[PDB]
């Protein structure tokens, strides 16, 4: 069958630059091509057929080209709206195959997360578990880490992160990150910490809390 | 006035047999294609198979083992039946017009429907648990959505009269069971002059819970 490599596989860039997305074919596709545009929670839609034809609707700011086994998309003058995953596909022959997706982001200025940490509830321990929740909200760019410590002492295991798209207003990210532990476990230890590092400080975001406290 | 709509039990446990329904309007499917795309995490788009205006079929080369797309034309119906599903199988499966050469876009797919979300687990239906996240001139709270499945949940804050400064992240897996957190930022005023409650909708247990977030 015909791999579709698509790349690269993430780009962020500033409302008005030129976006240049490639798709290479493991094979000549000889311009049997589309590229789809899949907004977020919404459904795939196709922006450009047969290599460079444009799709109804679709703003002259896009234009596709390529042929053989080399094609590549372009968008002109990014606006918000283009936020989006973006796929090839081509359809030379069967099977049909997808190039992995290109998912573009809006760049913005630097934004340092304004960090929460919470205990967990009283109700929560009764069932014998309890989760330690931090939160890093509307920061820029995406990258980010975060370290919990128990009594200045890191904890690797039994941490869940889950972060937040884009937002479509501010463009900043959020992400929680929660340490679930046994009650034993946390009513053995008193210092609770969470560290977060990101591009905005050259130390650490530190929040902590005392069990006993 | 082209329209695809995908319909089918959007929940399967595992090794079991996943049936959905793609039924059209607006073309007939004598002489157009119908191809069935799916989308999980951290995949992208797959294409499965189709079947085309004669009733051909064309399947993806690792799913066609177990996959097997139909039609009724009389109904305007495409079919999709894939066995022995496992968990990577959890994604949103959409299906997909392609006009071939009676169309000016050929064998690009034009058109889409919204698409239907299919969970494949062993897991049973569980309403969450609702615990407070309380500090312990604006203060950050939250609450906990925990132990429910299958998604989703949908989180207010006072009814909806907060929702500015609201954020409720994507559910985590373990067990089974989803967690999920939502926070919400307020004036210190409101915080200590106004009672603030979560309000947490589980549509598939046919539950509604509100927790109050009270200061510690
Ligand atoms: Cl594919």
């Amino acid at each position: 069958d015909i791999q579709m490599t698509q790349s690269p596989a993430s780009l962020s860039a500033s409302l008005g630059e030129t976006v240049t997305i490639e798709c290479r074919a493991s094979e000549d596709i000889y311009n049997a091509l589309a590229w789809y545009q899949q907004k977020p929670g919404k459904s795939p839609q196709l922006l450009i057929y047969n290599t460079d034809t444009l799709h109804t609707g679709v703003p002259s700011r896009f234009s596709g080209s390529g042929s053989g086994t080399q094609y590549s998309l372009k968008i002109n003058s990014l606006q918000s709206e283009d936020v989006a995953s973006y796929f090839c596909q081509h359809y030379f022959g069967y099977p049909r195959t997808f190039g992995g997706g290109t998912k573009l982001e809006l760049k913005r200025a630097d934004a340092a997360p304004t960090v929460s940490i919470f205990p967990p509830s009283s109700e929560q321990l009764a069932s014998g578990g309890a989760s330690v929740v931090c939160l890093l909200n509307n920061f820029y760019p995406k990258d980010i880490s975060v370290k919990w410590k128990i009594d200045g002492s890191e904890r690797q295991n039994g941490v869940l992160d889950s972060v937040t798209d884009q937002d479509s207003k501010d463009s900043t990210y959020s992400m929680s990150s929660t340490l679930t532990l046994t009650k034993a476990e946390y009513e053995s230890h008193n210092s609770y910490t969470c560290e977060v590092t990101h591009k905005t400080s050259t130390s650490p975001v530190v929040k902590s809390f005392n069990r006993g406290e | 006035q082209v329209q695809l709509k995908e319909s089918g039990p959007g929940l399967v446990q595992p090794s079991q047999t996943l049936s959905l329904t793609c039924t059209v309007s607006g073309f007939s499917l004598t002489n157009n294609n119908v191809n069935w795309v799916r989308q999980a995490t951290g995949r992208g788009l797959e294409w499965m198979g189709g079947v085309w205006a004669g009733g051909a079929t064309d399947y993806n080369s690792a799913l066609k083992s177990r996959l097997t797309i139909t039609r009724d034309t009389s109904k305007s119906q495409v079919f999709l039946k894939m066995h022995s599903l496992q968990s990577e199988d959890t994604a949103t499966y959409y299906c997909a017009r392609d006009g071939g050469y009676s169309s000016s876009t050929l064998y690009a797919m034009d058109a889409w429907g919204q698409g239907t979300t299919v969970t494949v687990s062993s897991a049973s239906t569980t309403a969450p648990s609702v615990y407070p996240l309380a500090p312990g001139s604006m203060v950050t709270l939250g609450c906990l959505v925990k132990g429910y499945f299958p998604e989703p949940v949908t989180v207010t804050w006072n009814s909806g009269s907060l929702a500015s400064g609201v954020h409720t992240f994507p559910a985590v897996l373990q067990s089974g069971l989803y967690t999920l957190s939502s926070s919400v930022t307020v004036p210190a005023s409101p915080w200590a002059s106004e009672a603030v409650t979560c309000n947490v909708a589980h549509p598939a247990s046919s539950t509604k819970v509100d927790k109050k977030i009270v200061p510690r």
